[PDB]
């Protein structure tokens, strides 16, 4: 298939911040250049930003930036 | 000329050097088979425990180890309870 | 003969490319220039922990960082060894000893450690 | 995304050299480049499978070799590469293998 | 650039020809099923560049 | 008796006390292989003292080949060195010689029907499966494998003293199947 | 009439069938595993006996 | 029973197919039976 593992990868590369530890959160585009995600047409990411980054539950969205949630998981 | 002695049957050597050929399955870095699996999604919704250890080339339990971190066992109509290979 | 087999691996290359020059929109004269340039440029210690205790266990470690001398790139269908001997059914590859390149489909080779 | 063999050649080292020439030329761009190295590839490792039905030996000792991913990287000495045709000797030889 | 722009067009137009061939048989789902597959054995025949070039 | 077996291989096992990177050390080591697919282990040579030792990602190895205790010990030595040089915090933790093997001649011909006759119960001889008989003896924990030739080979000793002591044991009985 | 022949006839041919039938079964069994099977080992003669 | 109708048993009864990819075709020929024996 097409546009989903894609989506997949992105999540996984947040748990990978995460077991950084890395509390900034990262622009959608740098995340993409990290995970080799340039080949990807545009429309699919935007599609992402509008609907499956807000229904995740992991991700949050802070001054128009996407990354996870400190608050949901325990510290 | 019915069961000649011998040390070993013929398919029995065949089945043998086939797999000592092939060698068994090496246990690869969790990001490659992540990869894979998420790939393998992409082409089918669903899939079996069996025919996924076929595409990813893994061992078993650690394949079970790695499906157990993001899919979810449904039990389901289809026939028998299978993995799901979506996170949520 | 290797150079009339250079000619010919030219000849699947450029045929080979077309398609992608045509895939990415890019015209056809970057392949003759490709070519031209290509042609051109080739024509009693108890307490054991300490391991400094034996120095000089190693050898020079600069053949592999060198890489100046002789390489042969193959491919491999058997390797066996026995105790003293390394034997190699190497097939189809390609070699280049003193410069000049040699091409072979079966070698056979026997050494000693 | 192939085998990726011949690159550390004669050949492969004069196709990237001209690569390098029109990259900055700006003739081409890397991504070009990439697909023309890996059609190369292909295209060497098919000829060389096809045309080639000579038969080498050789013979000599062995001083150092690896193996790591299917890559056998042998280090041999006095090496004596016997041919029905022709016999050469070399001092050295690195070979490095793969399937 | 307004040739360039026609020969992009003419791009489209053969895309549609894309289809029709899609609608005889579904070649586009074919093509991204191959490009899928390459994927892994890219993957695998990377993974030796980065070794062989630490190797020499 | 007379004669002394002579050890032909030991092996020894000590535990390098940290994780190791299978595929690191297969990159950079000299001698070194590693197939995943095949065994789990690095498998590395050294000539000097002509042994060969697996490395386990675990932090143990295991090293074999050696003819003498201290060349096992030193050959361990070397081999841990060598995966340190690499980089890694490897140790020299509990070395133990798991298993020794030793070979000598009795200079007779032995008759290995009359010996399987007398000693059935610590004796196996099948032709079939492999022509040497096997004799286990218990008050040493060491396996004899006696040829008609007169070849002896003692296995599972963990030290020297146990190879002499076998062979010591099983010369007079020997002795009196001479042929 | 049916005498020594027919009689036996009809108890060989069921007979046969199971034969048949446990080779197939154990034939199975090894190209299942991917393995070639031996045609000798597929025969049970207690069967007909 | 020993000359025709074994013979004919063995020729009716429908050859093996087996398949799970190679296939494997079993035929039974030709009866042979050899003198009382123990």
């Amino acid at each position: 298939g097409y546009k989903f593992g894609v989506l997949a990868k992105i999540v996984n590369y947040m748990k990978t911040r995460h077991q950084r530890g890395d509390t900034h959160p990262l622009t959608l585009d740098e995340i993409l250049d990290e995970t080799q995600h340039l080949d990807i047409g545009l429309k699919q990411k935007q599609w992402l930003m509008t609907e499956a980054l807000v229904n995740n539950p992991k991700i949050e969205v802070i001054d128009g930036k996407y990354a996870f949630k400190p608050k949901y998981n325990v510290r | 000329t019915n069961y000649k002695p011998v040390a070993n049957h013929q398919y029995n050597i065949e089945y043998e050097r086939k797999k000592k050929e092939d060698g068994k399955r090496a246990r690869a870095d969790k990001q490659h088979v992540l990869d894979m699996l998420f790939s393998a999604f992409e082409k089918h919704q669903y899939y079996n425990l069996k025919d996924l250890v076929d595409i990813t080339k893994q061992p078993v339990v650690y394949l079970k180890e790695i499906l157990k971190e993001i899919g979810v066992q449904n039990v389901k109509g289809i026939h028998k309870n299978t993995w799901e290979l979506k996170p949520e | 003969t290797v150079p009339k087999l250079y000619r010919s691996v030219i000849e699947d290359v450029i045929n080979d490319v077309r398609d992608i020059f045509l895939d990415d929109g890019v015209d056809e004269q970057v392949l003759m220039e490709l070519k031209t340039l290509w042609e051109n440029k080739l024509m009693g210690q108890v307490e054991e922990e300490p391991l400094n205790s034996e120095d000089d266990v190693s050898d020079e470690e600069g053949q592999e960082l060198f890489d100046t001398e002789n390489v042969v790139v193959c491919q491999y269908d058997k390797i066996h060894r026995s105790k003293n001997k390394w034997k190699f059914h190497l097939k189809d590859g390609i070699m280049n000893l003193n410069g000049r390149d040699y091409i072979f489909s079966k070698a056979i080779g026997d050494a000693e450690w | 995304m192939a085998y990726q063999l011949y690159r550390n050649t004669t050949l492969g080292n004069s196709l990237q050299e001209s690569l390098d020439e029109l990259i900055q030329s700006q003739q081409i761009t890397p991504q070009l480049a990439l697909q023309v190295l890996l059609q190369f590839d292909k295209a060497i490792n098919a000829a060389l499978a096809q045309r080639v039905r000579n038969r080498v030996n050789f013979r000599g000792s062995l001083n150092t070799y690896r193996f790591c991913d299917n890559v056998w990287t042998f280090v041999l000495n006095d090496v004596e590469f016997r041919e029905v045709t022709e016999l050469i000797k070399v001092d050295k030889v690195k070979i490095v293998a793969c399937d | 650039a307004q040739l360039k722009f026609f020969e992009q067009l003419d791009q489209i137009e053969k895309q549609r020809k894309d289809e029709q061939e899609r609608e005889i048989l579904q070649l586009r789902l074919k093509q991204k099923a191959k490009e899928m597959q390459q994927q892994e054995l890219a993957q695998m025949r990377q993974r030796d560049a980065n070794l062989t070039a630490l190797a020499a | 008796s007379g004669i002394v077996p002579q050890l032909q291989n030991i092996v020894s096992t000590v535990n390098l006390g940290c994780k190791l990177d299978l595929k690191t050390i297969a990159l950079r080591a000299r001698n070194a292989e590693y197939n995943p697919k095949r065994f789990a282990a690095v498998i590395m040579r050294i000539r000097e003292p002509r042994t060969t030792a697996l490395i386990f990602s675990s932090g143990k190895m295991v090293c074999t080949g050696a003819k003498s205790e201290e060349q096992s010990r030193l050959a361990a030595r070397k081999y841990a060195r060598v995966v340190q040089k690499l980089g890694f915090p490897a140790k020299f933790l509990d070395f133990k010689i798991q298993n020794m093997v030793g070979s000598c001649d009795v200079k007779f011909p032995i008759r290995l029907e009359g010996l399987v006759l007398t000693h059935q119960q610590f004796s196996s001889y099948e032709p079939e499966l492999f022509p040497g008989l096997i004799y286990r003896m218990i008050k040493p924990r060491i396996v004899l494998l006696i040829f008609v030739s007169g070849k002896v080979v003692l296995t599972g000793a963990k030290v020297r003293a146990e190879i002499y002591e076998a062979f010591e044991n099983i010369y007079p009985i020997l002795k009196g199947f001479r042929k | 009439l049916d005498l020594a022949g027919p009689l036996l006839a009809f108890l060989f041919r069921g007979m046969f069938k199971n034969l048949l039938k446990e080779v197939r079964i154990y034939a199975q069994k090894f190209i299942d595993r991917g393995k070639d099977f031996n045609l000798e080992l597929a025969i049970k003669t207690r069967i007909i006996s | 029973f020993i000359q025709m109708s074994v013979q004919r048993i063995v020729e009716d009864a429908p050859p093996i197919d087996l398949q799970a990819p190679p296939r494997y075709l079993l035929k039974f020929e030709q009866i042979y039976l050899s003198k009382p024996t123990h």
